[PDB]
C-alpha cells in the first residue's frame, strides 16, 4: 500500500 | 525559476527491418518544468495516436517520458521526434537514425 | 539482489486551469506497476503490471482513498509553499516526493526514504535513521518544525518498516518469474568511418533488465572516459533497457580498442572488439 501523505 | 532543457533520444524498440513491424519511441529525459510537447513525424507529418508513459522522474528530480507507436520501417520512409518546452526557443527535431 | 519500491508524486498547479494535478506511480526496481492519475475521467489506482492484478478489490479501494486524499493534500502543500516563497498566486510551482524501501537478498530492511523537492529543488528529506529530517532553506524549517510537532517521522519509520517491506516482499514473490529475472544485454560493436582519418565504433547493449548496466571502451587497456560518448540508458518499451558507447579511432587502430560490459544477467562480463 501507499500511505496518505503529511502537508508541508 | 530554474529549468532544465529535455535530452532526447529517437530509436526502434527492436532491431530495425524494413517491412518488420515494431515500435518507434521517444525518450525525452532530463527535463523541468514537466510540461512538455511531443511528436512522432513519419516523413515530416505528426503521426495520430501516439501513446505516452506515465509521468516520473528521475533521482536528481527531472522529469522523462517514453512516446511511443507502432510502425513499419521502410527503406524510403523517414522518421523524427518533434519536441517543444518552456527552455526551448523554437521545436528541436531528431531524426531516427537507425546506426543510434 | 537487492530491491526496492518507490512512490514518486507529482503535483503541479496550474493557476487559471484548474486545480493542481497529482500524479502517482509505483515502482519495484525499473518494472512500473501501479497509477493514479487525478485528471482522468474517473481516477483510480490502476495496474500496470500483470502481476500485480490478482490483488483484491480491497487493495485497489483503498490505495484509491489514499491516492485521492493525497491530492487534495498535495494541493495545500502548494498553497502552503507558495506563501513559504512570498510567491505571487500567478506562477505555476511542482511538487515532487518520492519515499519507499529497500531490501537486500535476504527481504531485509536496508534502508528507507522519503524526501521532496519543490520546482525541482531538494526541499526536505527524511534521514536514513528515520527519525530526524533535513531542511534545504528557512522555508523547509517551517515544515520541518510542524512535523517534529506531529512526530511525522515515527510514523514515516512505521510504515518503510512495516507496510512498505511488507508488501515489496509480497511483490518480489508474485512477480518473481519478472523482478527477480536478469535479462542480460545483447551485444555488438559496429563501425563507421568518419573521414579518411577516423572512424567510430559503438558499442550496443539491447534488451537487459534491470537497467544497471556497465558499459566501457578502453584503449591499450586503459578506460577512455573522456573521449567516450555515452547515452543515457532508455527504456525499450518491453521492460527491457538499451545504451550505447561511443569513441572515434585512428583509421587501422581499431584492435587496440575494446569494450566492457558488466550486467546482472550475464555469465561474466564480456569483453567485446570490433569484427571487420
Ligand atoms: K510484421
Ligand atoms: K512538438
Ligand atoms: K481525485
Ligand atoms: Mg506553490
Amino acid at each position: 500500500y501507499e500511505r496518505m501523505c503529511n502537508i508541508l | 525559476m530554474i529549468q532544465r532543457t529535455p535530452k532526447i533520444q529517437v530509436y526502434s524498440r527492436h532491431p530495425a527491418e524494413n517491412g518488420k513491424s515494431n515500435f518507434l519511441n521517444c525518450y525525452v529525459s532530463g527535463f523541468h518544468p514537466s510540461d512538455i510537447e511531443v511528436d512522432l513525424l513519419k516523413n515530416g507529418e505528426r503521426i495520430e495516436k501516439v501513446e505516452h508513459s506515465d509521468l516520473s522522474f528521475s533521482k536528481d528530480w527531472s522529469f522523462y517520458l517514453l512516446y511511443y507507436t507502432e510502425f513499419t520501417p521502410t527503406e524510403k520512409d523517414e522518421y523524427a521526434c518533434r519536441v517543444n518546452h518552456v527552455t526551448l526557443s523554437q521545436p528541436k527535431i531528431v531524426k531516427w537514425d537507425r546506426d543510434m | 539482489g537487492s530491491h526496492s519500491m518507490r512512490y514518486f508524486h507529482t503535483s503541479v498547479s496550474r493557476p487559471g486551469r484548474g486545480e493542481p494535478r497529482f500524479i502517482s506511480v509505483g515502482y519495484v526496481d525499473g518494472t512500473q506497476f501501479v497509477r493514479f492519475d487525478s485528471d482522468a475521467a474517473s481516477p483510480r489506482t490502476e495496474p500496470r503490471a500483470p502481476w500485480i492484478e490478482q490483488e483484491g478489490p480491497e487493495y485497489w479501494d483503498r490505495n484509491t482513498q489514499i491516492s485521492k486524499t493525497n491530492t487534495q493534500t498535495y494541493r495545500e502543500s502548494l498553497r502552503n509553499l507558495r506563501g513559504y516563497y512570498n510567491q505571487s498566486e500567478a506562477g505555476s510551482h511542482t511538487l515532487q516526493r518520492m519515499y519507499g524501501c529497500d531490501v537486500g537478498p535476504d527481504g531485509r530492511l536496508l534502508r528507507g526514504h522519503d524526501q521532496s523537492a519543490y520546482d525541482g529543488k531538494d526541499y526536505i528529506a527524511l534521514n536514513e535513521d528515520l527519525s530526524s529530517w533535513t531542511a534545504a532553506d528557512t522555508a523547509a524549517q517551517i515544515t520541518q518544525r510542524k512535523w517534529e510537532a506531529a512526530r511525522v517521522a515515527e510514523q514515516l519509520r512505521a510504515y518503510l518498516e512495516g507496510t512498505c517491506v511488507e508488501w515489496l516482499r509480497r511483490h518480489l514473490e508474485n512477480g518473481k518469474e519478472t523482478l527477480q529475472r536478469a535479462d542480460p544485454p545483447k551485444t555488438h560493436v559496429t563501425h563507421h568511418p568518419i573521414s579518411d582519418h577516423e572512424a567510430t565504433l559503438r558499442c550496443w547493449a539491447l534488451g537487459f533488465y534491470p537497467a544497471e548496466i556497465t558499459l566501457t571502451w578502453q584503449r591499450d587497456g586503459e578506460d577512455q572516459t573522456q573521449d567516450t560518448e555515452l547515452v543515457e540508458t532508455r527504456p525499450a518499451g518491453d521492460r527491457t533497457f538499451q545504451k550505447w558507447a561511443a569513441v572515434v579511432v585512428p583509421s587501422g587502430e581499431e584492435q587496440r580498442y575494446t569494450c566492457h560490459v558488466q550486467h546482472e544477467g550475464l555469465p561474466k562480463p564480456l569483453t567485446l572488439r570490433w569484427e571487420p
